[PDB]
């Protein structure tokens, strides 16, 4: 080691192997001192009044940490583009990390005039979740993530976490966590930091789209050996009861005998990107689909799987079924449509009902004749469904995942869950990448001549930088497909432009244009 | 088998109120004149509760010949009054004449009204037991010509539909609250034993008529008369489906 | 030995083992042409032009295909009594597919005079799609069997697939398969082809019926140490409340506390044998119940298995609930219910809800006094739950299979599924048993003698005759009951007929008088 | 051997390792002779022809059985105090019966003198059900169990069984079965019956309750980088729609994204303790919450595991979704709520919906505006979700367990089943601790001189008695938290009182004051 010396060689490249492909990145990260160096309680009072669905306690904590859950701190567009256009599947299966070339700074702004010089004899400590002991935040889609593009420098995010509140007030059964009461590595700017990690066992995302609709699975040329109810009336008038019955074939697909049904639903508004033709009112919230939880309603935000609209209705996205995305710039509050990027599942609706329907229809009673009492004539009556649960022969595929989006989360650590693929896309984990904390070591700085149990405050102040590196191993599935006719790929496309999508423009400025998915390659259901 | 207005041309020979078969001649069959000054109060009488009668669904309404009956399906019960378990909503028929002179159904102190509108509710569980109280029917009455209401607009856009007998259609998007009085006012009303107002009576129905009748425009009422025929051919309307009324005897009404 | 040897022997026999049994099969098939030997796209404008439920678009190939999904094409009727008086469970393990005596005939059909020879040369081309290549229309309950009777000689079927439509037209999505594409073997007459292929592990079918009911597992002796409320208000009648609880016991086994309830439901609407009491109007589909999918509306044919009807009411039938077969010479459209066999599955009513009853009832209100909060008050109110999801504790059983029912189908490759056993009945596999493909090859009449350029569409008239045999080995659960009183058992009537059941009549004529279940013996739950 | 020389000694005892735990238990009980020795038919009808709901058939045997399905028969409550108190889960592994110290007696009921001696060469019978081949009743939650208090002398109960029933008639698939079919040691004075199970793998009991909520699993600091729609219209006046969006953080924790969402749910009734804000009318059944079976109604009991009541609403209850046990003393009927112990779940609401609220609310139209067709222009429209059946994403907790609680239950044999946690609570086992049947081997009486066909009828009166001993290690699962404030821990209270909390008093009568649960240490999500 020593200060003489770097401690890391700037890796990012990528290598694919065949039905394999390794990524690797690597990243400056300026790090603050953050809360000065104490724990804060906070609550839905410290934030103010938030609300009673807004209402929370827990601490901040004068740590930071790395994230990189984001596929584009990973892949880059040519990189997914090539992934996506060549493969069904894909899953990473482990990852490797370091930390090195760290410099501490402190700074002094002499009366206007801030200085910062390097502290030779300081120290970071950093050290990971790997027992998983403290709160998990790396599943909820923050930012302070590993910027896509890598000459970008990083200010890598404050660690924070809730635990139990009964409004703005914690109870007994809330849990105060300090992070020094973890063992750390101490850093000097001579030393560095490594450390490997093997992902569980995850099922291959489905990078491809059906080619065939469950409702279309029959021979189109063949009748079934089964009969349906054709007629229940002769017709003429009057006393017309009859059974009639007819073979279910190519004519009537709507009415043959089937395996497999769609997969269960949750239904959410729709809601037109056509400002005309939605309804002049207030519906944001009081139109959303929600669940509750302690007297307390969260949004279905991502909600269950869904196709977002049917065939042309692409101006139709659910209220809240959808990822949507800012584009580069954007603002953080009431933007116009035109500065996001609104995410579609459309490619689901092969086997996912639509997010804006009904799943279907049921029988709400016994139709009947006059035959007891001259009562009793009911008519066949039928009920729409808004959400279906889960029922034997179901089918479904799960929510696609983008460059932009997440890669991985942490399955709740409870007695039961079903099909724990994480609502918001990727790869659920009972034990993902673990959390990597990293917070400076808070300089005791001038102490005063006689003794102070108060402990100390003045500080002097500090800084840290250096450089994070990432490598996932991602596992690849091949294709094997026998479809004659070309597939669909995503391509750039020529046209003349003022700059090259995902790229930087004059001021040096990067750009994620679009959203991009995983499913252009197809395969029979 | 038919209705006394039926009965009136040389042909379709059938068998007019006077000679309905079945237990259609006996005391009780349900069509009275309630004298509000011989009925006694009973405290333990209360307003209904309505529960499911605010959701809006379609319903299917069809041409029956006799009346123009509409399916209530599930998840329309009601629960109040003395009613002894609880009575599920199974259909909404109504019976009217040419104007609101002729009179519909049932007589409050002898005055008829225009329309007379019947929701039927069956016993929800009970047993498989021939005894009384099957069926719990509201009696509501319909008189004005002056302002339109939109509970019933809907039942009137699907009246064309149902033109010949034995046709089906369906109400486009409705609630069973918007159809009746306001709630203020479903206070006042009337428990008596009939049995049926159609032929083949089975003294099974608790008839419990409202006071305070409900209000819709004139032109509704006309286009109840106009859309709607017995026969087949388009030649004699669904005027005077009303069943002629039937002595109390000593059947005791209370009042709520 | 060419063109003057066999290619095969008949075998098809039954030998019954064990815990095991292996059936055999053969039959005599007639392969025609075929599309004139060429592939064509089919949508429902080339052939209906009917609604969008029942819109469609694929293609009709010059293919025939192989199909025993079919319970009689490998089990006798005796066979099949052996088999459900005595096993609890069954299953398929392996099987044996083969082609043999391969004859390929011309036809003259000339001025008039229509003759046939045979074309020695000339071939018939065979592939199985062992990787699951191509659209798997197996499992759509088709007809074109191996024939029940094994004296009956039978045509191949029309090999055809659907793909992706928007309304009659396709989309980038769609794919063309060519079967050409597929490496294949061609046989001329003394050439034989063969194949085998293991059985995926699936669960035995419950052949059995249960001897106890759900709702009824508690010892009718003793009290239970738990308490249910019993009582509320004290009758009286003007402002008295209370709360009194009794011990669950013998004498109201309705309330006492149970560990597991009733398998998943989806409303269906009931219909009557005795047309008189159903209701004098058209209700086949307006109260089918059903689902959707992409805007195209589908319905719930046997859709989840539900007890057909409430004991004692077998002249009631869901709808679309249950597997209606067709007798022996019934036509196609608008037939009479004598004509058909209605079968149902009442004997999964000790688990599984009526087809045509609500699930339950669950409350939908607070219950109140009206001086909570002010003058409002509340009567407890109760909605009825028409479908019902999937509920942790559940149980459930699975539709019955039938002789002429199908036996196994594809389970569809998605992300994820739920139990996924077909909803007709039979063994859901991820890999079943392969397609089997099989074409004559075409032979160009007489070429121009210069050369032209186009495709030849001048063909020798030919036509393909063989034998077919398949063997499976099923693997049996055996019964250890301890029950003392005898159990119900499939019989003949001894009662004399005109006609034996299951036997040919005075013209040769083949006939399944009734359908066969499989649940005959019992067990506790 | 014979008398003189004891069988067996006491063992009553427990034994705490590092990960495990062997409880051991021995207790006196007495036998009658039950029946008269004989099996006899039971129904509703044989009772007084109880309701439909309530209707039952079934048989009952002169034979009896050792219960012991309840925790306080093998744990102390001090012993249940360290298990709760320092280990996050726990299940048992195997276990080891044994029967001894025989003795039976005569009984000689001379006029008033009922002397009573011994029958030295008398026997007792005892089998296990290893096979599974009876009615299990275990898994009903019925009395008849070791006594908590090892002191206790207890009564074996008697076994009853119940199969199909019509009513009160049976069916022909309805089985009967003769104990007596079985091989069963007889044992004198002088013999002994020992037998050792092993527990089948299930998983560990959840004795912990989550320190965080599943909708506040976000950091507190960091926003994310997903939008939602945050506004519709821009403000009053008329036709002025819009699309606003904004980034979800921590300001507006209700709207942001999820990866899981809460466990299913079916409501319940809520009722309070407070009697005079319930209603002044009968709903114990009305208004219960039930589910159908074949025509038969039967109680939504425990059902799903669901939170009790809001975080501070404990004076509420749900109708029937908890556990309510009768203390000391309580007799059967109509008793008070000062009589009984009801037991609540507010430790899930952390993860599971509350019992007596909706799951949440579900679009039910699309919002539409005045344009062709102005007359329609729809508005946002939800509904409330009171059942809400399994969806991918979902987690949830299992009902907790009690020291006077059951311990396990026999899943039942059918082709499907979902999570088969009994919903009582407890451990679901396809091959559970095999049922210990035991009976006094009748001992005819004086027979007559001349031969006569006859059974006979005439018995010597005799009875049973003996010492049972069981003995179960349980597994642990010890705690590695990291929290820093001390967690909740079960404690008595010091305060002074006329008697010690689970003890005797001056009447020697043992009692549990209260139900004990198991959910006091705390770990993350
Ligand atoms: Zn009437």
């Amino acid at each position: 080691d020593g200060v003489g010396s770097s401690s890391g060689n700037w890796h990012c490249d990528s290598q694919w192997l065949g039905d394999r492909v390794i990524t690797t990145s690597t990243r400056t990260w300026a790090l603050p001192t953050y809360n000065n160096h104490l724990y804060k309680q906070i609550s839905n009072s410290t934030s103010g009044g938030s609300s009673n669905d807004n209402a929370y306690f827990g601490y901040s904590t004068p740590w930071g940490y790395f994230d990189f859950n984001r596929f584009h701190c990973h892949f880059s567009p040519r990189d997914w583009q090539r992934l996506i256009n060549n493969n069904w599947g894909f899953r990473p299966k482990r990852l490797n990390f370091k930390l090195f070339n760290i410099q501490v700074k402190e700074v002094t702004d002499n009366n206007g005039v801030k200085t910062i010089a390097n502290n030779l004899t300081s120290t970071v400590q950093v050290f990971t979740d790997s027992d998983y002991q403290l709160p998990y935040v790396l599943g909820s889609a923050h930012e302070g993530c590993l910027p896509p593009f890598p000459a970008d420098v990083f200010m890598i995010p404050q660690y924070g976490y809730l635990t139990l509140n009964d409004g703005s007030q914690a109870v007994g059964r809330s849990s105060f966590y300090c992070l020094e009461y973890f063992p750390s590595q101490m850093l000097r700017t001579g030393n560095n930091f490594q450390f490997s990690y093997e992902f569980e066992n995850v099922p291959f995302h489905s990078s491809y789209a059906h080619s065939q609709s469950l409702d279309r699975l029959m021979n189109p040329l063949i009748d079934q050996y089964l009969y349906y109810l054709s007629k229940t009336i002769n017709g003429s008038g009057q006393n017309q009861q009859t059974l009639k019955f007819s073979v279910a074939g190519p004519s009537n697909m709507a009415v043959q005998g089937r395996n497999y049904i769609p997969g269960p639903s949750y239904r959410q508004q729709r809601v037109s990107t056509t400002v005309t033709q939605n309804n002049n009112s207030e519906f944001a919230w009081p139109g959303a689909s929600s669940w509750a939880l302690n007297g307390r309603n969260s949004l279905m935000n991502p909600g269950p799987a869904m196709a977002s609209h049917k065939e042309g209705e692409d101006r139709f996205f659910p209220l809240s079924g959808s990822l949507i995305f800012g584009k580069q710039g954007t603002g953080r509050d009431n933007v116009d449509a035109d500065k996001v990027m609104i995410t579609n599942e459309e490619e689901i609706k092969t086997t996912n009902p639509v997010a804006t329907e009904s799943y279907g229809q049921v029988a709400t009673n016994h139709q009947s004749a006059q035959w007891p009492t001259s009562y009793d004539a009911a008519q066949a009556q039928t009920g729409w469904v808004q959400n279906q649960g889960i029922l034997p022969g179901m089918v479904w595929q799960d929510r696609d995942v983008y460059l932009q989006g997440p890669i991985w989360a942490k399955i709740p650590h409870t007695d039961g869950n079903f099909h724990p693929s994480p609502l918001m896309g990727g790869f659920g984990m009972k034990h993902p990448p673990p959390q990597i904390l990293i917070k400076n070591t808070p300089v005791p700085a001038d102490p005063p001549t006689a003794f102070n149990k108060d402990k100390l405050n003045s500080f002097i102040t500090q800084y840290s930088t250096g450089q994070v590196s990432v490598e996932i191993e991602w596992e690849l599935q091949k294709e094997n497909s026998k479809r004659w006719n070309p597939e669909i790929q995503y391509t750039s496309n020529y046209y003349k432009s003022n700059n090259v999508e995902f790229a930087v423009n004059t001021e040096g400025v990067y750009s994620e244009p679009r959203p991009i998915g995983t499913r252009y390659l197809t395969r029979n259901l | 088998w038919c209705y006394e207005i039926q009965t009136k041309d040389p042909r379709s020979s059938c068998l007019g109120p006077e000679k309905w078969p079945g237990a259609c001649k006996e005391n009780q069959q349900s069509p009275i004149n309630i004298v509000t000054a011989r009925t006694k109060v009973n405290p333990r009488l209360t307003p209904f509760i309505l529960v499911g009668y605010d959701q809006k669904q379609q319903w299917p309404i069809k041409n029956n010949q006799h009346t123009v009956e509409m399916t209530l399906g599930g998840g329309a019960c009601i629960i109040g009054g003395d009613l002894p378990a609880r009575y599920e909503a199974v259909q909404l028929h109504l019976h009217w004449s040419n104007g609101n002179d002729n009179g519909s159904e049932h007589s409050i102190d002898g005055r008829h009204f225009a329309m007379e509108m019947h929701i039927v509710h069956k016993k929800l569980t009970s047993s498989k037991e021939d005894s009384k109280d099957k069926f719990a029917v509201l009696a509501f009455m319909i008189e004005v010509g002056d302002k339109v209401n939109k509970g019933f607009q809907p039942l009137v856009e699907a009246l064309p539909s149902i033109s010949k007998p034995h046709s089906t259609s369906t109400v486009r998007e409705s609630s069973l609250q918007d159809m009746l009085p306001p709630s203020t006012k479903m206070y006042t009303y009337f428990r008596y034993n009939g049995s049926l107002t159609t032929p083949n009576c089975d003294e099974t129905v608790i008839w419990t008529v409202y006071k305070q009748p409900i209000k819709i425009h004139k032109n509704q009422f006309l286009e109840f008369s106009k859309n709607l025929y017995y026969d087949e051919d388009q030649k004699l309307n669904m005027k005077d489906n009303v069943r002629p009324l039937q002595p109390l005897g000593k059947r005791q009404v209370f009042k709520s």
